[PDB]
């Protein structure tokens, strides 16, 4: 469970695909200095859950809106697999997460 | 001239240092100023030296003899008795349709399982109040269509012509001089199309 | 937790937040960052941490959440109800915002 | 009745605007991609206009906002809470004209499709005027200067006049400024975040004491 | 010329009145039917009497008339008693391997009552592919409600993607099409070379 | 109603709205006004009034509701195969509409 926490990144890319037989979206957060962050939600193969849907709005809104944000992976297993959004945080706009 | 909730929407059981229940929503010094009954039936039924609380204010049981003392907002929830209101008040008046032209959607408001309201607006004065909520009310379920257009008028200037049904009154607005009842539906104003 | 509920007067929200409601997996948080509008840099209203739950099962946004939208893009000043139950956001714990109304001017918001 | 007083919000001091007024950007003067933010982008700044607006609780509020991201900055260790804004009162003549209307007389010359929804909701939201080419010191009149210490919490707010200052007895235009439709292409209207500004509004105030954030209004106003 | 005719089997077993083709089937073009043999011969052969047909945009004079296809105008002779109506949605049966297009923008949306809602993903003016989303009925529909909130964000952005489409289903709503259009299953705001496109 | 579907091109949606099924508390329609350009304002084509039902037990936006969004925003010339039913918008007769397409050009809007 090596969780991490980044903040005032930019969303770069965002993907929503098609993976086996659940949809998974990932974001690519950014900033000048580092390498890229990724991270992916996935339905887990699981109804009820508005959060698939509900994170993928609000990922959408902070690519949009062009914020800084702040979030938190969950380290994949293996290399060169994207972490987990676990939680995602839209920086003040205009400014900086403190 | 506020708006005053009438007697039968006090919550026989107040909420606890400030809470009032979901649904609810601590009555106000002007309110309870204005309301005759709802006064009468106050001293009628506050055993003395017993202080409770209101938005504003605080009412000095009859021991005192009863007594609409003024304060800041929050300030009378210190104590564990808050007066409430429940917001929706059946108006038992026909299900017809009215609308006000040319109005604007502004001051949002939302409760946690209760309404979302708007206060509609024509140049400067304060038209009327609109709300729409998925929980409860009649156009229940015309909830997750309406938001999305409240939201749009109210994020841009769109003038509007806004349908409310005076079936049910809503009080969530406290001290309001205007009335505010159940949302049924909205028109971006058109001229051409005679709309506003 | 707190132990009564606070009014807290031209509040205007400065950052929103997802997460995961530590408990039950039917609901999740909305949490931000609430700030009096003009107070000082100490000042203890200049930071207030709120959260309020959504249900997963409903589908749609809430009454609240159409409104923390709304407020939260337009930077408008409001008037908080928090407490008096406290949930947590960063470690440390945050107030449950439990109604919000925005503000007409100095009458209803000083 | 066309406003006779309008204002503008400015990182620029009476010293400088007192002397030598605001002079439009460029020559282009094509009421949409004005209004739409193109003429206000980078690499893309050419609007002879100077965005002005007819309500001062309008600027109030922008510099009121601007203020409390100074605050904002600090506390992320980006600044220190500090403030300096100006909200300048300005005679208008009939070199001043609506944008709202400039709107929609465009669009009643070249069509709905022509047009932008938001773009016409938004001059109406600015209440903005257009100055067309430049807004001179005569025309400059008085001048709020509002200080702000984010870390004492403390406002200072202070007012200077304009000697240069002439009366006039002058309204802004009671007529639509008018421009050949535009050849440019546009996405939407370009609008600054919290409050929403538009790009020729919230670009042109900044100045010499970062980029800023420019998003497309149509994919905000309305949910996902 | 060079327009995607429907397969014969698109042809519904009655036309339809008043011009309304029925949900999930539309009218057939002037320019389609030229275009094809197969369906030329069907109406021939199952046509009897003094008979004419509304096509979208023309008239087909069959029966006694011979099988005359009638240049008209869109929608003009919808008063005639039978218009010709085409289903639009197509079990390919290929099987579902990925296919992407790179550089994308969608453009021109369709929508329809209890249908589907597509575009036309354009490069440099050429259209390059047709892709549609539908929570009514398709292999791919659990992901309606998460593909409309990217196709709306990249729609009125304009925002360059890469879409990526199922040929297992084709659709034929679009009229005269230079181009195919299957089912839309996933898009990407993307980074040339990125592993996320 | 009317008796057949009409076809229109070259319109812009250039109002929107929302109201009950004025017969059915389980449908709602999502109304409209849309002008064809070129049109004069005396022209019965300068504001074609529209409708749609929407199924108040489905949670969503239709996929029509989606387009009507996007073009009302960036105001674009479509195609509406309107009727040949008609409802009730703002107190007056509006026909139905059962399919839009955007216009790609003079070729297919006339
Ligand atoms: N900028 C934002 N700030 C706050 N809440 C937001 C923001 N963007 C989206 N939300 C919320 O994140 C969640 C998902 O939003 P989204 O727009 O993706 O879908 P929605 O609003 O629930 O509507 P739909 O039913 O169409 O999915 C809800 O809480 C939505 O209001």
């Amino acid at each position: 469970l090596p969780t991490h926490l980044y903040k005032n990144f930019t969303v770069q890319e965002l993907a929503l695909k098609l993976k086996g037989k659940n949809q998974e979206f990932c974001l690519t957060a950014f900033m000048s200095g580092r390498s890229l962050v990724r991270a992916c939600l996935s339905d887990a193969g699981h109804e009820h859950d508005t959060w698939f849907d509900t994170m993928l709005g609000f990922a959408i809104s902070a690519y949009a809106l062009k914020s800084r944000i702040a979030l938190t992976v969950e380290d994949s297993p293996y290399p060169g697999t994207p972490g987990d959004l676990l939680e995602l945080q839209i920086c003040p706009l205009n400014g900086y997460c403190e | 001239g506020i708006v005053i909730p009438p007697k039968a929407l006090f919550t026989q059981q107040g909420g606890a240092y400030g809470r009032c229940p979901n649904g609810t929503r601590a009555l106000t010094v002007a309110e309870l100023r204005g309301n005759a009954e709802l006064q009468t039936y106050l001293r009628q039924i506050t055993p003395g030296w017993s202080i409770y609380g209101l938005y504003d204010g605080t009412y000095l049981g009859q021991a005192y003899g009863g007594i609409i003392k003024d304060a800041p907002p929050g300030a009378g929830f210190i104590y564990r008795e808050t007066f409430c209101i429940t917001t929706i008040y059946k108006t038992g008046q026909p299900a017809a349709d009215h609308y006000y032209s040319k109005v604007t959607a502004t001051r949002l408001l939302a409760s946690t399982n209760s309404r979302l309201c708007a206060v509609f607006v024509r140049d400067g004065q304060s038209v009327i109040g609109a709300c729409a909520s998925p929980y409860e009310g009649r156009y229940r379920d015309m909830y997750d269509a309406l938001r999305r257009l409240l939201y749009m008028i109210y994020m841009s200037g769109l003038a509007v012509r806004v349908h409310v049904s005076k079936e049910e009154q809503y009080y969530d607005y406290e001290d309001a001089t205007f009335q505010t009842y159940a949302l049924t539906g909205i028109s971006l104003c058109n001229p051409a199309a005679s709309i506003c | 937790d707190v132990p009564y509920v606070l009014v807290k007067t031209n509040m205007v929200v400065t950052s929103v937040a997802m997460k995961p409601y530590e408990v039950t997996p039917t609901r999740m948080l909305v949490c931000g960052i609430a700030a009096k509008l003009g107070a000082a840099a100490s000042s203890p209203d200049a930071h207030v941490p709120f959260c309020f739950g959504k249900d997963l099962k409903r589908p749609g946004s809430s009454p609240m959440e159409v409104m923390l939208r709304a407020v939260f893009m337009q930077q408008r000043p409001l008037r908080m109800f928090l407490g008096p139950k406290q949930l947590t956001f960063e470690g440390k714990p945050a107030l449950e915002l439990i109604r919000m109304v925005e503000c007409s001017g100095k009458q209803d918001c000083p | 009745d066309p406003p006779a007083t309008v204002y503008r919000y400015d990182s620029r001091p009476p010293e400088d605007v007192f002397q030598n007024g605001f002079t439009a950007w460029g020559n282009n003067d094509n009421v949409l991609e004005h209004l739409t933010g193109r003429s206000c982008q980078v690499g893309s700044s050419n609007s002879a206009f100077v965005s002005t607006s007819s309500s001062r609780r309008y600027t109030e509020v922008y510099l009121e906002h601007r203020m409390q991201e100074a605050v904002e900055a600090e506390r992320a260790g980006r600044g220190t809470g500090h403030f300096i804004g100006y909200i300048y009162e300005v005679r208008a003549d009939n070199n001043f004209y609506g944008a709202a209307s400039s709107y929609f007389e465009y669009v009643d010359t070249y069509g709905d499709n022509a047009g932008r929804i938001l773009a016409g909701a938004l001059a109406t939201y600015q209440s903005e005027y257009l100055a067309h080419r430049r807004i001179p010191p005569e025309n400059i009149r008085r001048v709020t200067r509002v200080y702000h210490n984010g870390i004492t919490g403390e406002t200072t707010t202070t007012e200077y006049s304009n000697a240069r200052y002439v009366s006039q007895q002058t309204r802004a235009n009671p007529n639509p400024y008018t421009s050949r439709r535009s050849v440019a292409s546009i996405v939407g209207t370009l609008v600054r975040m919290a409050p929403v500004v538009g790009a020729c509004m919230a670009r042109q105030a900044e100045s010499s004491e970062e980029a800023m954030v420019l998003v497309y209004y149509e994919s905000i106003a309305y949910s996902f | 010329p060079g327009i995607v005719i429907p397969p014969q089997e698109q042809i519904t077993q009655h036309g339809s009145p008043y011009g309304r083709c029925a949900n999930k089937t539309r009218a057939l073009t002037v320019a389609e039917l030229r275009g094809s043999g197969d369906l030329q011969e069907y109406l021939r052969h199952v046509t009897r009497g003094w008979s004419i047909f509304a096509l979208y945009d023309g008239t087909y004079l069959g029966g006694e008339y011979g099988g005359v296809i009638k240049d008209g105008t869109p929608g003009g002779a919808f008063d005639l008693k039978t218009t010709f109506c085409i289903m639009t949605t197509r079990n390919t049966g290929q099987p579902a391997t990925d296919h992407y297009y790179s550089n994308v923008t969608a453009t021109r949306l369709l929508s329809s009552t209890n249908s589907r809602l597509c575009a036309v993903f354009v490069r440099s003016g050429q259209p390059v592919i047709g892709a549609c989303t539908s929570p009514y009925d398709g292999k791919y529909w659990s992901m309606y409600s998460r593909l409309r909130k990217m196709l709306y964000l990249i729609y009125v952005a304009g925002i360059s993607v890469r879409v990526h489409v199922s040929k297992e289903e084709q659709y034929y709503d679009y009229e005269d099409a230079t181009f195919e259009t299957y089912a839309l299953t996933g898009i990407s705001i993307c980074n040339p070379g990125s592993s996320l496109c």
